[PDB]
């Protein structure tokens, strides 16, 4: 009949506050001359939160910078009905990631 | 040529009509789709269904029939039966409000923005016919709706023509028996409305036709199914004249010309002897002297009004089958000379007697036997009044307590009608006794 | 060919330029990257109206950005689609807003407005014929009024010839956050509409109202917000891009909408926004659609028009559509209320009928109405600007930016002049 | 060569004409569409006098349209295929009946099978239709109709059903290109080579025609179906990799189109004659002479 | 010999003309790829066909039709869809601007680069025409975009050629029914640029279609799918004298001489009979008789108005199919005896009868019946000028507040012609008076 708020986790948001962990990234561009854009990762154990980065690269030509802010990226191996993040237990090296 | 219109205004109309066309389409051959075998007799409109199909260059026997009905659901379910491929789609024409009993709520409210539709109907068929000879009206006056927009479209077909008979069949009320209390206020409504328009008025009573069914049929529990076909084949009798042929003939002009004495009085009564069943007719046995003696018996006619509580006038007697004319006349001789009989001095002539060779015809599944010889009595007597001194006696009591008026008049309806209905009536009653005085 | 290019101006004008056209990305199936995955044959037919193709099957958005502080830039460039935005658009200037409509229109524009005029004429050049462009901006808001002011007022003469469409927020009438926004609404007001030809009035508190009442999600973003007015834009969009019966041309609808020189202001209003139960409880039938699409409360622009009537209407319906419905409604909105509407002109109402649905549920549409509707509106800036002006406080800074008082005396004098025009022509 | 044309639904009988080149027609249209005299009865009458029924318009046949003698040759395969497929009041369609005609007489099979060896030289394995319908009205005595014989060849008529292949279509597909300046694929193929995004051997069809309509890959979307049809297999999925090195034009050669004019038609210059353009072109032997008599040979 | 131009100007012209195109070719079997297999209805290009198409070395059947319009959207949709093979590639002249609703938009800014083109492409056309009898324009009023470069077009074609043929059918704006309140100014912009010009020119109104359409075609949903395929079966009806033979022909030359009285007013109306669906025709009756009186029933129009708020001084008669002319002149007769019909004193007679033996034809997915006796009505009256009284009046007030002038004179428009208009109406309106007058 009338709706009410959802629940948050006080131990998840206070608890292990902004714990980042970095990893580096490669990808496979059309473009030939796209071949090693190093990018990192960037990840907060506080909303399962996720966000992307690129370090300036010098005189290599692009660049740098952010790529994407902050993000709940729904996991690709999350349904609709069933918001899972890309939980970090997942993180593995040459793992296998689709975002957008 | 020889036709004549059909129209079936009412809940009180819709499941005799269905009984009567089905009886019809079985007499003829009709198959319930439309078309023949592969007889040949589907042409330009003309052969034994030029007086009731209009069986046109699509092979297809159509009636020449209008129903209209306020409440959509009975028509609604008679599209939903077999022969709708048969009847012609807005022939049927529904509504969506009832009448709700109400005498002026059926001529005022509702019914005006109807009658251009069935008038566009009537005057489509009007133009297409050439004979014309009448029209077939069937309601009622127990009916919730089959009373004022009948008496309306009475109205307008009586002032647009004046040149063609007005055959008029009814339920009359029960004498004793009251389904409705607003039927006595709208029965009269339609009496005295429809007196001055009316040509051939015709009654007859449903308990008298159950006391039929459970003294003769030996069914203690028949239907409708059973008392719709029953004057289904009362009408099929009535039409025999006009589709088949015979050795002297008859037609409803000279049923009118030659059955109502005076202006005003052309209420007269109808029965139909041979009712039995199947084992009946078979190790029994029929003939004229007897289906005479029958069709006046006191109790066989289908209202209860005793003979010798009356007087004849006028009898129209339609024998159909084989018969000889030696023992028709002698046996109408001998009823001459009986002496519990009461004729009138007017009359000395009084038999209209009319016949048809073809024998009538059974209904699959159906209660009625095979028949030999049948017949169609109508009888025209002085003993009716009785009736009407019942629904005056009735009448006058709502009246002195002014009963359930604030309907009416809330719909917005004044004294006048109902104060002169009743001297209406007073005046139909006083032409009796002086007629029948001599 | 008929086009159409983007500009988003201030740090709304960046709100609304990324909702938009992510939507506008996802109905056409673009990905986020910019390689089309075609799915829809006619939108890939008729893209251009929108888009230039690049190699490999991206599509630039014809839009430029701008802005005066570069973290916003930088915020939008982060969102899903500033990929597909362009580093050639990216143009952008040093200084700090100081959220001053004086500073904006005189000193901050003065470095900036050449670089974008080079770019827009560069665009202008590069596409065949424009329509027009569409501006998203604020008026309350301080920057984004400093720069599209001039930015209108040079683009007027640059071409005398084309569609200068216009979307402005109006400042929430409870409240403005920032106190001088009275202030700029008076001063932008006036080379608004002296420049434009129409114009787009939002409020945030109806759209609240409205989040309150179908969306009673009671955790809003001014995200979802910008959802819902996306959406809102795509509706009159989608007209040029889609075949089938309508009248598509923006000018079409200046004709048959603007009855005199000065009138431009315009409300809008959508069709069926889907509640709690109502996706399984709500039967999509004309009736019911029109009755919601003609309703006080999902109007969401600025009060409701109980208080006044309707000069003239226009409603486009995305779907499949027959002429019956949309007529015999028409009867009936007529005949139920005969004095709704002014007797100015009979039959004031316009229709449309795009063929092609929406991606997911089946039919909606657009409603746009000319209405006495901005009265109070503009009575009400009157009434702020005239208390806070008797006593001329807040305004050394202005005075040291180099302004005078002349000019707001004029600002007063055409709004009330628009206010008398209005009352005159319909009271 | 006369337009007769029987109006099933009227029973009317059009006869119309083409023009000629220089010759002495000038005509056209002869009878309105109009129902005609059985040209056997009188002037005075007493019953239902008859009119032509659709019974005697068989192949090869003498009529007459109310004087003029018109004499029936030909006829088209439309007309052939609604005349065998309901036969009842058309016998003549049905081939098997002049089976047992054919089969009734058994003493000439030794003399069918010289004429017929003496007939060819090389044993082709074909023979001309001129011949065949002479050899068969001497075996018939002059006595079978031209229906029969028609119908008989179209029967056991050789198979030459072929289509073009696809050496003109990707003549045409290389010019084409040449024509829409974005000649080199170099654009397109490398693209595309790249962007096969999940593939380990073919990919849905339904995914190369979609990136065509994104990259504007010049071309008709005709041409489109027509070489998806000639690169398909059951699941649609071809090798994109030798589709695309094969669509690429980094080698061939180029030919060119004729006109389209009228002369393998109907109405213009074929043959026009009694061999009327040609019903069945070529036919074969052993088939109907096995079906015949053809034993105490191979398995019979 | 018997050939005619079609001209289709504007965003509704071209569409109408699919539509019946698509009609077209199916009566003579042509395909939607344009080729027949093996059988033979070619020849010198001169036969049946001949009338519409021109089939060249090509054995291709080719529109003797054009297509000029101004938004490419709908000309690529049916340079996409499934006849753009068969129509003519470059015949189909698209445009990259709108009208917007303007008259002098089309009138003074875009139709003028345009009209050398399409003027090019019907005098290269006309060369290849031999009889070219006339032109079969199709624009609208109301058109969003057509009104404009019509007015142009009509204007130009009339005084360069001044020996043949223009027929004008235009969709006639609604009575009450809005799309644009501009309608009313290139309305009478138009009609006092065309009175001058144009030999006939025939309205019909969208709601009576659809009135028609869910009053017995029993369509309560329709689209113009239905309905144009209903206009398409109009035009078709009137050039089948043209395609076929008979007993008696009729031209567009004698509906030149023989419907219009007088100059200036040339304004009849279309109507066509017997309009029926599947089951109507399946189990009913047709006959000249009351197809006649339906023809002659006053809701039957395409127009609102009252033919007892009007007179008729002509009437054209198009019988189609297995009709005869006894009862022809059977039908005419009692309809004229009938006395509702109020004909002037002018003309004695007020009858123009054409026939033609062929049937109509039916179209796959469609709504029309297997039809054997077809009318179509071509009625000239007197009704009509409370139309354009109608429209004054709907203007009047609008001018006199001068609603949306500044677009036009901003476009370039002054008022002089807007006085000029008004008064040009009016002079039409006290024509019609005046020859009422009797
Ligand atoms: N005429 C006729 N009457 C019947 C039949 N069965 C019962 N009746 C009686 O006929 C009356 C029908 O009258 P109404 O009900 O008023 O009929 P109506 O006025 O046409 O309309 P409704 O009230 O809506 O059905 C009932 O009161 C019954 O007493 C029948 O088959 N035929
Ligand atoms: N994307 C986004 N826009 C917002 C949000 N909240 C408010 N806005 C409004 O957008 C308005 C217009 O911003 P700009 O047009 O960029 O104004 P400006 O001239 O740059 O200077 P300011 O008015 O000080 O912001 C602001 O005044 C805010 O009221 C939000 O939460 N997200
Ligand atoms: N012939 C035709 N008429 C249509 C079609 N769809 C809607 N209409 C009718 O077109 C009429 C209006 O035409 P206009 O709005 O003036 O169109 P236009 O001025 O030629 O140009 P557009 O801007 O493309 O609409 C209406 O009366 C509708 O009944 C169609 O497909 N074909």
């Amino acid at each position: 009949l009338i709706p009410k708020a959802p629940r948050k986790d006080v131990v998840k948001m206070l608890m292990n506050d902004n714990k980042v962990l970095r990893y580096l990234a490669a990808l496979e561009s059309p473009i030939p001359e796209d071949k090693d854009r190093r990018f990192v990762f960037s990840y907060f154990l506080a909303t399962d939160m996720i966000s992307i980065f690129e370090p300036p690269v010098r005189n290599s030509g692009i660049i740098g910078g952010k790529f994407l802010g902050r993000t709940k990226v729904v996991k690709s191996f999350s349904p609709v009905d069933n918001p899972i993040y890309y939980s970090p237990s997942d993180f593995f090296i040459g793992a296998v990631i689709e975002v957008f | 040529m020889r036709e004549c219109i059909s129209i079936h205004v009412g809940q009180a109309g819709v499941q005799i009509g269905n009984a009567c066309w089905e009886l019809y389409c079985l007499e003829h051959g009709i198959q319930p789709d439309g078309q023949m075998p592969s007889d040949k007799t589907i042409g330009g409109g003309d052969d034994s269904f030029n007086t009731f199909f209009s069986e046109t260059g699509a092979g297809k026997h159509v009636p020449r029939a209008v129903f209209v009905d306020l409440e959509p659901t009975v028509v609604d379910e008679v599209r939903t039966g077999t022969y709708r491929q048969l009847f012609h789609p807005e022939q049927l024409i529904t509504g969506k409000e009832d009448a709700a009993n109400n005498y002026a709520r059926g001529h005022y409210t509702i019914g005006k923005e109807i009658v251009d539709l069935v008038l566009d109907r009537i005057r489509k068929l009007a133009d297409l016919c050439t004979g014309l000879q009448g029209f077939l009206i069937f309601h009622s006056f127990g009916g919730g709706t089959g009373s004022g927009f009948a008496s309306l479209l009475m109205e307008r077909l009586s002032v647009d023509y004046g040149k063609k008979s007005k055959l008029e069949f009814a339920i009359y009320p029960a004498p004793q028996v009251s389904t409705a209390v607003v039927e006595p206020y709208n029965s009269i409504l339609t009496t005295h409305t429809t007196l001055e328009h009316s040509d051939c008025a015709f009654m007859v009573d449903n308990e008298a036709i159950y006391d039929i069914c459970r003294r003769n049929l030996d069914i203690e529990r028949p239907t409708y199914t059973n008392l719709n076909r029953l004057i289904g084949q009362i009408v099929s009798s009535i039409t025999a004249s006009l589709r088949f042929d015979g050795a002297l003939n008859v037609d409803l002009t000279e049923f009118q010309t030659n059955l109502v004495p005076y202006p005003r009085i052309h209420f007269p009564l109808a029965t139909y002897a041979p009712v039995i069943s199947a084992e009946k007719a078979y190790h029994e046995q029929l003939s004229v002297a007897e289906i005479t003696n029958a069709c006046f018996e006191p109790a066989n006619q289908m209202v209860k009004c005793d003979p010798r509580h009356g007087k004849y006038m006028a009898c129209c007697m339609l024998y159909r089958g084989d018969v000889v004319p030696k023992d028709v006349n002698a046996a109408i001789a001998t009823i001459k000379t009986k002496r519990t009989i009461q004729f009138v001095d007017w009359c000395p002539t009084g038999f209209k007697v009319g016949i048809n060779y073809q024998p009538p015809t059974v209904v699959p599944g159906g209660d009625l036997a095979k028949v030999q010889r049948a017949v169609c009595m109508l009888s025209n007597t002085t003993a009716i009044a009785e009736a009407w001194a019942r629904l005056d006696h009735k009448f006058d009591l709502m009246y002195a307590k002014r009963a359930f008026v604030h309907w009416y008049v809330g719909e917005g309806m004044e004294e006048g009608e109902f104060s002169e209905a009743r001297e209406d009536l007073a005046a139909l009653e006083k032409d009796y006794e002086e007629v029948g005085v001599d | 060919m008929r086009e159409i290019v983007h500009l988003q101006a201030g740090q709304c004008g960046n709100q609304i330029g990324a909702k938009f056209w992510e939507v506008i990305s996802d109905e056409h199936g673009i990905d986020p990257t910019g390689t089309y995955h075609g799915d829809s044959d006619l939108q890939l037919e008729r893209i251009n109206v929108y888009y230039n193709e690049a190699t490999g099957g991206k599509y630039v958005p014809r839009a430029v950005l701008v802005d005066l502080e570069p973290g916003t830039m930088d915020s939008v460039r982060s969102g899903p689609f500033g990929q597909i935005f362009r580093p050639d658009n990216f143009v952008f200037g040093q200084s700090g807003a100081g959220n001053n409509w004086a500073k904006g229109h005189y000193t901050e524009g003065a470095e900036l407005v050449d670089s974008v005029l080079d770019v827009v004429r560069k665009e202008a050049e590069s596409c065949d014929c424009l329509q027009g462009f569409q501006l998203t901006h604020s008026l309350g808001g301080g920057t984004g009024s400093g720069m599209g002011t001039l930015l209108i007022s040079k683009i007027r003469e640059e071409y005398p010839d084309r569609i200068m469409n216009t979307f402005s927020v109006v400042p929430s009438p409870k409240v403005s956050d920032t106190v001088v926004e009275p202030y700029n609404a008076t001063l932008s007001v006036h080379q608004l509409v002296e420049n434009t030809d129409e114009t787009y009035c939002i409020d945030n508190e109806a759209l609240y109202d409205i989040c309150f009442r179908t969306l009673k999600l009671t955790t809003p973003t001014y995200g979802d917000l910008n959802h819902l007015v996306s959406a809102t834009m795509s509706g009159v969009t989608t007209c040029l891009r889609f075949p089938g019966q309508l009248n598509a041309d923006l000018r079409k609808l200046a004709v048959n909408m603007v009855p005199f020189p000065r009138l431009h202001f315009f409300m809008p209003g959508f069709a069926p926004l889907t509640s709690r139960g109502s996706q399984q409880y709500r039967a999509l039938t004309v009736p019911e659609l029109t009755q919601q699409m003609f309703d006080a409360k999902n109007m969401m622009a600025a009060c409701d028009p109980r208080h006044g009537r309707y000069l003239t209407v226009a409603a486009v319906f995305r779907g499949r559509m027959s002429m019956k419905e949309v007529d015999e409604q028409m009867l009936n909105v007529q005949n139920k209320n005969s004095s709704y509407f002014v007797e100015w002109i009979p039959n004031n109402v316009k229709t449309a009928v795009c063929d092609i649905p929406p991606r997911g549920l089946k039919m909606s549409a657009t409603f746009i109405g000319n209405s006495t509707a901005i009265q109070e509106l503009f009575k009400r800036i009157s009434e702020q600007f005239t208390a806070m002006f008797r006593r001329k406080a807040f305004l050394h800074w202005y005075t040291g930016e180099g302004m005078d008082e002349m000019e707001f005396t004029e600002a007063e004098s055409n709004m009330n002049d628009l206010v008398s025009e209005y009352q005159q022509y319909q009271d | 060569i006369f337009v007769i044309a029987f109006y099933l639904s009227d029973d009317t009988i059009s006869v119309f004409e083409p023009i000629e080149n220089n010759s002495g027609n000038a005509g056209g249209m002869f009878l309105k569409r109009s129902r005609v005299k059985k040209p056997g009865q009188e002037v005075f009458k007493s019953e239902f006098s008859e009119y032509i029924k659709a019974e005697e318009l068989y192949i090869g046949a003498t009529v007459n349209i109310n004087g003029y003698l018109f004499i029936l040759l030909n006829a088209d395969e439309y007309t052939l295929n609604y005349m065998e497929n309901n036969t009842d009041k058309f016998p003549y369609s049905n081939f098997e009946l002049a089976i047992q005609k054919l089969k009734q007489e058994k003493s000439k099979s030794r003399e069918i099978t010289q004429v017929f060896a003496a007939a060819d030289y090389n044993h082709t394995k074909v023979v001309p239709y001129n011949t065949f319908r002479d050899i068969l009205m001497s075996i018939t005595m002059g006595k079978l109709i031209d229906q029969e014989l028609i119908t008989i060849a179209r029967h056991y008529r050789v198979p030459e059903i072929m289509d073009p292949d696809l050496a003109y279509l990707i003549a045409r597909a290389h010019e084409k290109f040449k024509k829409n300046i974005f000649e080199n694929f170099d654009m397109f193929i490398y693209n595309c080579v790249y962007e096969d995004r999940e593939k380990k051997g073919v990919l849905p069809t339904k995914d190369i025609r979609r990136m065509c309509k994104s990259s504007r890959l010049p071309l008709d979307d005709d041409f489109l179906d027509c070489l998806l049809s000639r690169f398909e297999d059951k699941d649609h999925q071809i090798n994109y990799e030798i589709f695309f090195s094969v669509l690429n034009w980094r080698m061939n050669p180029t030919p060119d189109l004729q006109a389209p004019p009228y002369l393998k038609e109907k109405c213009e210059d074929v043959w026009v004659g009694m061999p009327s353009p040609i019903p069945v072109k070529y036919v074969r032997y052993l088939d109907f002479l096995i079906d015949v008599y053809g034993l105490e040979d191979n398995m019979l």
